[PDB]
Order: C-alpha cells, then structure tokens, then sequence
C-alpha cells in the first residue's frame, strides 16, 4: 500500500464543498492514533467528489495553509472561510 | 474527548 499524496481542486458552489472532516488535534482520532483531519463522507456528485476526494483522506493543506496539525474548529473555519477554490494537499492510502 | 464531524 503506497501513501501518496495528491492535489484536490475543488469549486466551492451553492451546495458547499460536499465533504465533511472528522479528527483534529485533541480530538477522537479519525484513524488509529493519528488525530489529523480525515474526510469522513464526500457528498456524491458534490463539489469535493466531482475533483476527486475520497473518504480516508487525510487534510496536510489548504490553499497553502497547513493544517496538519489543526484542531477540529481550525481546520472549519479555514475550510468554510479560505476561497471559492480550495486546493487541498491530502494524502491517502492506494493499492 | 470530543468526536467531531463537520459537513462543509
């Protein structure tokens, strides 16, 4: 199983972004002992889908913005509130 | 802890 990490264009539209994370640093870990950000569903068809974003997924940046080790309610807000276009930096698991 | 899931 390599661990590769991959580019994610999304276009926030009316229906958001069509994801949502679970984890963050203090919190329940999504995934092991490892209290990252995680995608925990991807709304089919939405925006996040649409650019390729896959449960499991594991949030290292937003436009740039490191969240690597962000709390729950920071990686919220930098998700809700920096740009109509997210490049997210993920990784994930791949057979 | 906290269990948190936020959909965006």
């Amino acid at each position: 199983s390599r661990l590769e990490q991959y580019e994610i264009h999304i276009e926030r539209t009316a229906a958001g972004l069509g994801l949502s994370i679970a984890g963050g640093k203090g919190s329940t870990p999504f995934k092991g002992d490892d209290d990252g950000i995680f995608i925990s569903r991807v709304t089919e068809a939405g925006p996040a889908d649409l650019a390729g974003l896959k449960v499991g997924d594991k949030v290292i940046k937003v436009n740039g913005i490191v969240v690597v080790d962000a709390d729950h309610y920071q990686a919220v807000q930098v998700l809700k509130a920096c740009g109509a276009v997210l490049v997210l930096v993920v990784q994930r698991e791949v057979t | 802890l906290p269990s948190f899931e936020t959909a965006l």
